[PDB]
């Protein structure tokens, strides 16, 4: 397998804006909102980002 | 009863998703109506109930738990109310 092209970098794209819900957002008992073990309400819009 | 009922519905489908916000004080009624009213009407009412279900979607959950037991209780194999529940 001579081809051994690899991957050098990652780009990450968030667009996490919490505590702004969309206008076609269906909320919110089951919401779970839990992104990476996280539950953004317990620690506000910039450090939970 | 019967007009009552309309009226409730006719309110849901106009207002759009913006009804669930009313499920705390319609569901806990309608649903003891459903088990204590005559049979005569009891169809209707589960007829409006699947139109009620359908106007909230994903938002009906806590009552399943009710739901299921009237519909068992009530399926006595007499062709229309089978009917009405197969839709349901």
């Amino acid at each position: 397998m001579k081809d051994r092209m690899k991957t050098v970098s990652v780009a990450l794209v968030l667009c996490l804006n919490v505590g702004v819900d969309p206008p076609d957002v269906v909320k919110t008992t089951p919401c779970a909102r839990l992104e990476c073990w996280i539950d953004p309400l317990s620690m506000g819009p910039q450090k939970a980002l | 009863h019967t007009m009552v009922v309309q009226a409730i519905t006719f309110i849901f489908k106009s207002l759009g998703l913006k009804c669930v916000q009313f499920l705390p004080q319609v569901m806990p009624t309608f649903l003891n109506v459903i088990r204590v009213c005559d049979g005569a009407i009891r169809e209707f009412l589960f007829q409006q109930l699947g139109m009620l279900v359908s106007f909230v979607k994903s938002h009906i959950r806590p009552y399943m738990d009710e739901i299921v037991t009237l519909m068992r209780e009530f399926w006595v194999m007499n062709t229309s109310i089978q009917s009405t529940i197969i839709l349901l």
